[PDB]
């Protein structure tokens, strides 16, 4: 949840650098929803990388 | 005093180009009027402004 | 406030350190910083709402 200011475009961040970067001139939309209840695990959901 | 006429036309020019060389020295708003100023402090998104 | 002065800054640990919720630079870049030079260098710190 806080690697959505890295997900806005223009910014810095270790997603920014090595995972997922947009362009300065990005056009388009981003759309975010929390995946808590489809995601989270008792032991940590360690398959997202 | 003789050849003001041809003195002014020689100053006026002069004066003139000055003029344009000391507006290089103007912030016109930005943080800096030196443009490797700007862009070695900023990045590329906020240096554009 | 402290002055720190005389000291060799790096700067990209700071802004690698994940521990920080806010880190925001508002006259350059923090990429940008440990390739500049300063003066002197003032640190500020007090735990605020």
């Amino acid at each position: 949840g806080d690697e959505v200011r890295q997900i806005a475009p223009g910014q810095t961040g270790k997603i920014a650098d090595y995972n997922y970067k947009l362009p300065d001139d990005f056009t388009g939309c981003v759309i975010a929803w929390n995946s808590n209840n489809l995601d989270s695990k008792v032991g940590g959901n360690y398959n997202y990388l | 005093s003789a050849l003001g006429k041809l003195q002014d036309v020689v100053n006026q020019n002069a004066q003139a180009l000055n003029t344009l060389v000391k507006q290089l020295s103007s912030n016109f708003g930005a943080i800096s009027s030196v443009l490797n100023d700007i862009l070695s402090r900023l990045d590329p998104p906020e240096a554009e402004v | 406030r402290k002055r720190i002065s005389n000291c060799v800054a790096d700067y990209s640990v700071l802004y690698n350190s994940a521990s920080f919720s806010t880190f925001k630079c508002y006259g350059v870049s923090p990429t940008k910083l440990n390739d500049l030079c300063f003066t002197n260098v003032y640190a500020d710190s007090f735990v605020i709402r």
